[PDB]
């Protein structure tokens, strides 16, 4: 439940 | 090449719902987490929600939890804000933004901020009805003289939603033109006038007539801003 | 939440001058911190994050630099392209940006011209007053418009609007309209607007008397 | 008092075609330049092209050299930029602006709204 962790492809 | 393209937005009343959309070309939408973030009229920005790449995980700011829906069709490049229970205070352009994926050279990896934006659909939410303005001269004067220059204008009052446009003597007339930015009336109406300064010999032989154009209301009028005796 | 302070809240500077911006947390952010830049009628822009790196793009004259709590933009020398609004933002918890430093245009003073103008025949048989002062083409952006109904200062009834930095001569024009309804418009004589400035050595009046005009 | 109103812009396929129109109104443009400039997404406007008086040549940008041409209507008060073998990167919003200075200096004091000009699929 943590929004900044990375949201894109390939973190 | 990237480009996103928003559409969507407009005058919806308080309860109601709309869906925002963002076209996305020129990169590869499907591996970017994506973004919405607002502005209301003449305030900062402030971030509403957050969707993966991959559509699975959503974030969203507390204001609007339980409210709008973020969502995406990776097949169409499309990312989706769905404003359900809308209330004045959401009003803003709402510009979507994609997250800033970096890597440096030795492969540590950013993100979180917003490299590339929309060009914002503005979402006006309102219990006012489409209305034309008033239009009133801001007649000139003594009062409005100041050494050889003299102001006269147009008072363009109680209409919505925005946008007006103002024009002088057909658009003959340019030099000097000041027209203020409209301010939302307590009523919910807005209003604003243009003015515009001249010679003031020319008070008595050339006539001033202000051209104001409202096209949601159809509203079309010319008025003559003739002189006063103050 | 995390806040973000940004300081000063308007640098007014000129084309080669050196700019520097400062944002404020209310708690280390490390350095996850982004600068923008954004012009009126258009997005943002991001010039700087991981509070020093340059977005590709970006002129390098753009340089950030600190971490924890405090952070600086420098633009090594403005160029006009650079007069804007700057914010800075953070990503260390949820996203949450600071209130903006506008960057604008500096130039010589210019006292205002100060106008005022009655309400129309026409609105007045239509139950309201707007009465409109107008202060032109003045800088800095700093005045007090007063309004003044039968020489009592008035309070709470008026709404302004200033225009942005005029393209060509870089003034600013503001507008300042009291509104009365037409029965309490008519129980009162002379309306003033007074207009203070730091051009002004004194403060300007303009008045009328209701009925002479 | 000068405005120009741009137009022509949109959507093209890689290698395509489009041309953009700068209208001035308020000013007989013949005795002087009008240059193109571009901007894409979170970049500084960046020169493309110039026209000068006629006779006087055409400059261009190393970008867009061997594909767009900058002409002149002068009886229309109208530059124009023909832009052919369209790629991905140069989509971007298109300016266009008169040099005030007829000696060439580039005084570029009055500029279109700008026109967004797509390459894409």
């Amino acid at each position: 439940a943590n929004p900044n962790v990375d949201p894109n492809a390939n973190p | 090449q990237v480009q996103l393209v928003e559409s969507g937005g407009g005058v919806v009343q308080p309860g109601r719902s709309l869906r925002l959309s963002c076209a996305a070309s020129g990169f590869t939408f499907s591996i970017y987490g994506m973004h919405w973030v607002r502005q209301a009229p003449g305030k900062g920005l402030e971030w509403v929600a957050l969707i993966w790449y991959d559509g699975t995980n959503k974030y969203y700011t507390d204001s609007v939890k339980g409210r709008f829906t973020i969502s995406r069709d990776n097949s169409k490049n499309t990312l989706f804000l769905q404003m359900n229970s809308v209330r004045a205070e959401d009003t803003a352009v709402y510009y979507c933004a994609r997250d800033a994926h970096y890597s440096d050279s030795s492969g540590y990896s950013s993100w979180g901020y917003f490299d590339y934006w929309g060009q914002g659909s503005l979402v006006t939410v309102s219990s006012a009805s489409t209305k034309g303005p008033s239009v009133f001269p801001l007649a000139p004067s003594s009062k409005s003289t100041s050494g050889g220059t003299a102001a006269l204008g147009c008072l363009v009052k109680d209409y919505f939603p925005e946008p007006v446009t103002v024009s002088w003597n057909s658009g003959a007339l340019t030099s000097g033109v000041h027209t203020f930015p409209a301010v939302l009336q307590s009523s919910g109406l807005y209003s604003l006038s243009s003015v515009v300064t001249v010679p003031s010999s020319s008070l008595g032989t050339q006539t001033y007539i202000c051209n104001v154009n409202h096209k949601p209301s159809n509203t079309k009028v010319d008025k003559k801003v003739e002189p006063k005796s103050c | 939440e995390i806040v973000l302070t940004q300081s000063p809240a308007t640098l007014s500077l000129s084309p080669g001058e050196r700019a520097t911006l400062s944002c404020r947390a209310s708690q280390s952010v490390s350095s996850y911190l982004a600068w923008y830049q954004q012009k009126p009628g258009q997005a943002p822009r991001l010039l700087i994050f991981d509070a020093s790196i340059r977005a590709t793009g970006i002129p390098a004259r753009f340089s950030g630099s600190g971490s924890g709590t405090d952070f600086t933009l420098t633009i090594s020398s403005l160029e006009p392209e650079d007069f804007a609004v700057y914010y800075c933002q953070q990503r260390s918890n949820w996203y949450t940006f600071g209130q903006g430093t506008k960057l604008e245009i500096k130039r010589t003073v210019a006292a205002p011209s100060v106008f005022i103008f009655p309400p129309s025949d026409e609105q007045l048989k239509s139950g309201t007053a707007s009465v409109v002062c107008l202060l032109n083409n003045f800088y800095p952006r700093e005045a007090k418009v007063q309004w003044k109904v039968d020489n009592a200062l008035q309070s709470g009834n008026s709404q302004e609007s200033v225009t942005e930095q005029d393209s060509k001569d870089s003034t600013y024009s503001l507008s300042s309209t009291l509104t009365l309804s037409k029965a309490d418009y008519e129980k009162h004589k002379v309306y003033a607007c007074e207009v203070t400035h730091q051009g002004l050595s004194s403060p300007v009046t303009k008045s009328f008397n209701r009925g002479e005009c | 008092x000068v405005q120009l109103x741009x137009s022509g812009g949109g959507x093209v396929q890689x290698g395509x075609s489009l041309x953009l129109s700068c209208x001035a109104x308020x000013x007989x443009x013949x005795x002087x330049x009008x240059x193109w400039x571009r901007q894409x997404p979170g970049x500084x406007r960046e020169x493309v092209x110039x026209x000068x008086x006629x006779x006087x040549x055409x400059x261009x940008x190393d970008s867009x050299x061997g594909r767009f041409t900058x002409s002149x209507d002068x009886x229309x008060x109208x530059x124009x930029l023909q832009x052919x073998x369209l790629x991905x990167x140069d989509x971007a919003x298109y300016y266009c602006x008169x040099x005030x200075x007829x000696x060439x200096x580039x005084x570029x004091x009055x500029w279109g709204x700008g026109t967004x000009v797509t390459v894409s699929s």
